[PDB]
């Protein structure tokens, strides 16, 4: 059994999806009603692979909002997540995906520390971050782009918001050794780990975010933003290519305009039609097929019985872990979202 | 913190509620064995290992240096006595086992769980050995319901309605109260809405269901 452990994008979000399904009672209810809420199962899933074989999974809503953490509810935050892992572990799943900023808050906020949940013990070998294959995802969606546009990846420019994250800097160790992208930007908040990953990569120029814009080919945007922020055209290259890989999305607005493509980053397509209602919750452009690659990580591992920790912490992802869930990913049918044209 | 000044006052009260709790639970299972007889041994022991309990508080109110006013507590119980004396008069055991076994002992689940952290030492060492009990005397309503599910189900639903929404009640007479002693109304809510809905399920009833339960009156 994988279990896939979410939350909604805000408060208005959660308040539509709870009346869309049965749940009136949430959707009634404004942001101290949430930080009280106990995590529910609201899904069951089936999902075959192109192997052939049949896995079974749940889906754990959270109930985690990122206004909890505008508003300082840290405490909140935390028990979110723990009661949502200790949910699942009750409940007997072997493998989890901590979807979105579920991960982000159990690293920021040293919730290993924490591992005692009432009456549980939370064993972390039974939750994966997803992000491994979250930044191989995003990897083959820059090489698919750029060959879909006409652009040599190794000629171009790659800005990386959020190169110091977990995804981030794995698609900066990718873009470098199996891509040879011409030239990488790192951005990010953190000078300290700015100069360490410049260091471990070897190659890369630290810019700001705002004189990172102008001058990338290719933006990948791993921020753990709970906003969202309003990029304008105009201060683009064109054309520009915009991965928005961030759940929230980084881009806080709609960017369009001449020479501009947005592609949902870190999101794959499955071969076969998958029997659930939560996608369609998440506004995927085919919610029977399409989903976030976090959660199709736990799928991969149950799919080939790694019941592990496979994405854990953070700046441990290797080339030869992302290579691993690569291939399990196209092998069991999963292929990276495209340029929609 | 401080174990000083106001947390005395506020102990006053809260210890009150816990040993009165303790003793409407006494009472509670002892009134069930006569209603079900065929576990009437079975109950008379639940209903023992509470006494217990309120003696374990007293000590708590005790080397603290508080005097528990057991006025406020009994007011504090009023309505969900006076709901479960009504309900036994009237021979509703499906009643009875829902405000006993599940309402008020996750109410104490979600009330010792948060207190414990905050707790001294003492009172701390000893919470932590009831809160063990209560879930399995939760487990003794659960498995009872849950033999007979299908001609309970209804009972349960209306006794939920009818008994619920004193939870809220009570815990809003409660709150600032509570917030003294270290301990947040929001995290109350959550412990007890994740213990009431563990023990729905254990029963049979099914997810929106158990959603729809576990917040009317909310
Ligand atoms: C992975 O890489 C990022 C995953 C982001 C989290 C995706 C969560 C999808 C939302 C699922 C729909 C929620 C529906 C249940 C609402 C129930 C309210 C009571
Ligand atoms: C102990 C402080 C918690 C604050 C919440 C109010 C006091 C506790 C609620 C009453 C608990 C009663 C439990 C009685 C025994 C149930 O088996
Ligand atoms: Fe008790
Ligand atoms: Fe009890």
């Amino acid at each position: 059994m994988f279990g896939l452990i979410g939350h909604l994008t805000s408060l208005e979000q959660a308040r539509d999806v709870s009346r869309r399904m049965g749940y009136d009672e949430y959707a009634d209810q404004g942001l101290e009603f949430w930080s009280s809420a106990p995590p529910q199962i609201v899904d069951e899933i089936t999902v075959t692979s192109a192997t052939g074989k049949v896995i079974h999974g749940r889906y754990i809503e959270s109930c985690f909002l990122p206004e909890m953490l505008a508003a300082r509810r840290f405490k909140t935050a935390t028990r979110k997540v723990l009661n949502a892992m200790s949910h699942a572990q009750k409940h007997g799943i072997d493998i989890s995906a901590l979807g979105g900023f579920t991960s982000i808050i159990f690293e920021n906020f040293d919730l290993a520390s924490l591992r005692q949940v009432r009456d549980t013990t939370l064993e972390f070998e039974r939750f994966t971050t997803g992000n491994t294959h979250t930044a191989y995802v995003i990897c083959r969606q820059v090489e698919a782009a750029a060959k879909t546009l006409g652009i040599d990846i190794t000629q171009a420019t790659v800005a990386v918001v959020g190169a110091t994250g977990d995804i981030g800097s794995a698609v900066c160790r990718w873009l470098d050794l199996k891509l040879g992208v011409g030239d990488l930007i790192l951005t990010a908040r953190n000078q300290e780990r700015l100069d360490n990953l410049q260091a471990e990569l070897g190659r890369g120029k630290i810019l700001p975010l705002e004189a990172a814009l102008p001058e990338a080919d290719f933006i990948v945007w791993v921020a753990s933003m709970p906003q969202g922020v309003v990029i304008d055209p105009a201060t683009l290259k064109q054309p520009c290519v915009l991965i928005d890989g961030g759940y929230p999305k980084n881009l806080g607005s709609k960017v369009q305009g001449e020479g501009i493509y947005v592609l949902n980053g870190g999101v794959v397509e499955h071969c076969f039609d998958i029997d659930w209602q939560i996608m369609s919750a998440a506004e995927m452009a085919r919610p029977e097929r399409q989903m976030f690659a976090c959660f199709a990580e736990a799928m991969l591992l149950e799919f080939e019985g790694w019941h592990t920790n496979f994405s854990w912490g953070r700046n441990q992802i290797t080339i030869e872990k992302m290579e691993a869930i690569g291939e399990a990913s196209v092998r069991h049918g999963f292929q990276p979202l495209a340029l929609a044209i | 913190d401080f174990q000083s000044e106001s947390y005395k006052d506020a102990y006053s009260r809260i210890n009150a509620i816990v040993i009165e709790g303790e003793q409407e639970a006494f009472d509670n299972y002892n009134r069930l064995a006569e209603m079900l007889p065929d576990q009437r041994d079975e109950l008379h022991k639940l209903a023992k290992m509470e006494q217990r309990h309120m003696k374990g508080f007293m000590a708590c109110g005790k080397n603290l240096s508080v005097t528990p006013d057991m006025g406020f507590a009994q007011k504090f119980f009023e309505r969900l006595h006076e709901n479960f004396k009504a309900a036994a008069a009237e021979g509703k055991v499906v009643t009875c086992l829902l405000i006993q076994s599940l309402i008020i002992e996750c109410f104490a689940i979600a009330a010792y769980n948060i207190y414990i952290p905050v707790a001294d030492a003492f009172a701390r060492k000893i919470t932590e050995g009831v809160v063990r009990d209560e879930y399995l005397h939760r487990n003794f309503g659960e498995e009872w319901l849950k033999a007979n599910f299908d001609a309970s189900k209804a009972e349960l639903e209306e006794a939920n309605r009818q008994n619920l929404p004193l939870v809220w009640l009570m815990l809003n007479e409660v709150a600032d109260d509570a917030r003294e002693l270290g301990m947040e109304r929001e995290s109350l809510v959550e412990d007890f809405m994740i213990a009431y809905g563990e023990a729905l399920e254990n029963i049979g009833f099914t997810t929106r269901e158990i959603m729809r339960m576990s917040a009317y009156g909310l």
